[PDB]
Parts: structure tokens; C-alpha cells; sequence
């Protein structure tokens, strides 16, 4: 998300067990970085491997 | 340490004494605050 500019990164690494879907459970997550970019973003991609 | 001194934070100027806690902070929690916005718990950067 980026509000004013100001971009968060919000970090969670948590081990699991799954085959095909998404857990159905509850955490948090917490902040690693902040990125002060002050630009304007509209749309986004995933790259993979 | 334990002084009613005058307090120019980030974000709480106000007038208190520091002391001793025994709580367990966030590593990314810079303060802390009451329920009715009272910020009444501040963290030390360099002494953890």
C-alpha cells in the first residue's frame, strides 16, 4: 500500500503446513523497512522464478 | 533517570518521571501509549 507517499513493507515469516490452499487461520504482521517515495503508483506485478 | 523533568519526544512533549517497567516491547514499536491516547511508555534506541 502507499499513502502520501509514504511506502510500507509489512514482514511476516511463519512456518506452515499446507498442499494446495490458503491457510484459514490468524496472524499479524509486522513492519520491516519504510520507503519515503513520494510517487504515485497505479498498478503492480509479481515476477516469479 | 527518575527526574520531573521536561520531555521533548518524537511525538509526546509533556512533563514525567522515568521509571523502571517490566514489560516486553515490539522490536519495531518506537513507544507506547494508554487506552485513551496517553503516551505513557517510551523505548530508549541505543540502551535496550
Amino acid at each position: 500500500k502507499n499513502i502520501d507517499g509514504y511506502f510500507k513493507i509489512y514482514s511476516k515469516h511463519t512456518p506452515i503446513n499446507l498442499v494446495r490452499d490458503l491457510p484459514q487461520g490468524f496472524s499479524a504482521l509486522e513492519p520491516l523497512v519504510d520507503l519515503p517515495i513520494g510517487i504515485n503508483i497505479t498498478r503492480f506485478q509479481t515476477l516469479l522464478a | 533517570k527518575n527526574k520531573c523533568v521536561n520531555f521533548n519526544f518524537n511525538g509526546l512533549t509533556g512533563t514525567g518521571v522515568l521509571t523502571e517497567s517490566n514489560k516486553k516491547f515490539l522490536p519495531f514499536q518506537q513507544f507506547g501509549r494508554d487506552i485513551a491516547d496517553t503516551t505513557d511508555a517510551v523505548r530508549d534506541p541505543q540502551t535496550l
